[PDB]
């Protein structure tokens, strides 16, 4: 199923549910608008439609921010959380869908107080919620009874996002029957970024020697090694795409290669190494 | 699982990336986790069929006009987006985006998407448009444009309220399936 955190705040409105937080288990493929609208209509029928509001902020609510004229419902998508010790003991998919009581979501923040920033400022919080009972369960929701959180600073965000991209690209290249459209989406989204900042934004912010030093040497060294792996993964993905394409995508492929070569040229200049 | 390529075009600053991130991460737009990478994907269930929807996020500005059509081969469906509170982006549906898509892809279904639905009634937004003697795009006007360009659907959505968001991508898939 699809799991959501739902938390109720409404001193003049809620009774048993006041100040409580639950994980709701929804049918597979349930989207955020579907559960949010159902919850909104359900409690609007109890309290009045002008009197119920959704809290979209995923940070822990401070009730001092809330207007006592309204009942509030905080809704946030979560996914089942497993530590690396759990992810190995659980062979089948029936085992990562069975006996689960921990759920994770991520919140963006920066240390200035702004919620978002560029790659040198953007931090991320990972919050794990633990329910009082295990799913699967007789009820559709289970109360959250504890939370834990960790936070990633900007270079840790870069290390996390770049490491995950390397694994994702390598996975696509080793799949027995590569889905060309899925490969191209991720490949083009790595070597030919035009809308978002591009992976070289991390290299400029954290690896360039003309920036003032800010992070431990060992973390800079780790990010450098991940970028070496990213360069390699992009090249391998480009070679797989070369075999898959038909004539209609020759010009597209050659443009991806040109962008890839330009990216390696810039990375080489930043790292003072001849990269591929 | 059937893989579907959907290419999203339209002027910059109509909210395209925000919508794509919000839909594919199942999160409200204010809570998005910035990514440095482009394009998005989702596993979707439409009329009992599971599909992987690949969403190409294209740069709309003129500097990218020359290379943007290289993303069009193998496309199954186009979303042409404009902001309901940007008359300029609406006019470019007719002056730029519809002609560009059809020059390259004569037979691919087009869905016309009006974004920022929540701002059409926003008092603040309404007043600032009045400063330049402008007014939001109404639903009849959007529908009239969809008729003009031969779009198979006309849909309005809001990333902020999530209204109409699920329907955009369900209908993108139904235009292919």
């Amino acid at each position: 199923g699809r799991y959501y955190r739902v938390a109720f705040y409404g001193q003049g409105f809620f009774e048993e549910e006041e100040g409580k937080e639950y994980i709701y288990k929804e049918p597979k493929y349930t989207g955020l608008s579907e559960i949010s609208q159902r919850l909104l209509k359900l409690y609007a029928d109890k309290f009045g439609a002008d009197n119920v509001k959704i809290i979209q902020d995923s940070n822990k609510v401070n009730p001092k921010d809330l207007d006592p004229k309204y009942a509030y419902i905080q809704v946030t998508y979560v996914t089942p959380f497993f530590e690396e010790k759990e992810i190995e003991d659980r062979k089948t998919d029936f085992e990562m869908h069975h006996n689960i009581n921990r759920f994770v979501f991520e919140t963006p923040f920066t240390l200035s107080g702004k919620k978002h920033g560029g790659v040198a400022e953007q931090c991320k919080r990972r919050t794990v919620l633990t329910t009082s009972h295990l799913f699967p369960y007789v009820k559709k929701r289970i109360q959250v009874i504890s939370q834990s959180s960790t936070e990633l600073n900007p270079i840790e965000v870069a290390i996390d996002e770049m490491s995950r991209k390397v694994s994702e690209l390598n996975q696509l290249c080793t799949t027995e029957e590569v889905d060309m459209i899925r490969l191209q989406l991720k490949l083009q989204g790595s070597v030919s970024v035009k809308v978002n900042a591009g992976p070289m934004a991390y290299a400029r912010a954290f690896l360039e020697e003309t920036n003032a030093k800010k992070y431990p040497d060992n973390q800079v060294k780790l990010l450098k090694e991940i970028f070496r792996q990213f360069a390699d993964a992009c090249g391998q993905a480009l070679d797989v795409n070369e075999r898959l394409i038909k004539e209609d995508q020759l010009e597209y492929q050659e443009e991806l290669r040109s962008h890839y070569k330009d990216m390696l040229s810039e990375l080489s200049a930043i790292m003072n190494e001849q990269i591929t | 699982m059937q893989a579907i390529k959907c290419v999203v075009v339209g002027d910059g600053a109509v909210g395209k990336t925000c919508l794509l991130i919000s839909y594919t991460t199942n999160a409200f737009p204010g809570e998005y986790i910035p990514t440095v990478f482009d394009n998005y994907s989702a596993n979707v269930m439409v009329d009992g069929k599971p599909v992987n929807l690949g969403l190409w996020d294209t740069a709309g500005q003129e500097d990218y006009d020359r290379l943007r059509p290289l993303s069009y081969p193998q496309t199954d469906v186009f979303l042409i987006c404009f902001s309901l509170v940007s008359p300029a982006s609406f006019e470019n549906v007719r002056a730029k985006w519809y002609p560009e898509v059809r020059h390259h892809c004569p037979n691919t279904p087009i869905i016309l998407v009006g974004t920022k639905l929540d701002l059409r009634d926003d008092k603040d937004t309404i007043e600032k448009l009045k400063e330049k003697k402008l007014t939001p795009i109404t639903y009849p006007q959007g529908l009239a444009m969809a008729k003009e360009i031969g779009a198979v659907k006309y849909l309005e959505c809001s990333a902020l309220t999530q209204r109409g968001l699920k329907t955009v991508f369900d209908e993108a898939i139904r235009a292919v399936l």
